[PDB]
């Protein structure tokens, strides 16, 4: 799909599951030529790395860097999907946007 | 080191051709064949408000995304850093401030 969508709470833990993505390829099935892997080519704000992408699965996890809803209430990522054994040249490929929406927690005290 | 006054930019103009508004670079790395990866920090990059700045990890450069407004903010305060592929902060930090300059784009209001 062109856009993928996910959510997560603030003040959460590492390796906490956010959402899944997928892609497909036209070489023969069960070959290194169609063996899909994933990567974050865009994030906003780009530093630090707050998310992790299992190349095993296309599952988006958190990293050890904690999100805050009082900082940002959403994050937009772009992701790129690759195969085989060669490496990235200047010629692009099709990429897809990810959208991670933040959930509040009760870290602020009624008075 | 040298205590600096900031780079100035002005409100209400396009900054496309005024970028980059900071840049880290080192030809002592070049003479040695060394590579470096960068980070920046502070306003717009790791702290609020946001929607103002972005930075390049490969090239050391810092950009401006938008048009400034001086009745939003007079100034901004950041820190750039340089680090190697084994985690080592390679040189003294880029201590770095930006100043926002003011023109008559509003008319007075009564009390």
């Amino acid at each position: 799909q062109d856009v993928f969508v996910g959510s997560v709470e603030e003040l959460s833990a590492a390796h906490t599951l956010v959402m899944k993505i997928n892609a497909t390829d036209a070489d023969e099935p069960n070959t290194l030529n169609s063996k899909i892997s994933y990567r974050i080519v865009s994030l906003e704000p780009a530093y630090p790395p707050v998310f992790y992408l299992n190349k095993d699965t296309g599952e988006i996890y958190t990293t050890s860097v904690t999100l805050d809803r009082e900082e940002h209430s959403s994050y937009t990522l772009t992701v790129e999907a690759r195969d085989g054994n060669g490496e990235v040249t200047d010629k692009p490929v099709k990429q897809a946007q990810v959208q991670i929406r933040i959930l509040d927690v009760n870290d602020n005290i009624p008075v | 080191a040298w205590i600096t006054a900031p780079v100035a930019l002005r409100e209400g103009e396009d900054l496309s051709k005024k970028n980059p508004i900071a840049k880290i670079h080192s030809d002592l790395a070049e003479e040695r064949g060394l590579k470096i990866t960068y980070k920046y920090t502070g306003k717009g990059i790791t702290e609020p408000p946001f929607g103002i700045f972005v930075f390049n990890k490969d090239t050391g450069e810092l950009n401006v995304t938008s048009i400034l407004d001086r009745e939003e903010t007079p100034f901004f305060l950041l820190t750039g850093y340089a680090l190697d592929a084994r985690g080592n902060n390679v040189e003294k930090p880029l201590e770095l401030r930006i100043k926002v300059l003011d023109i008559n784009d509003n008319e007075p209001v009564f009390t």
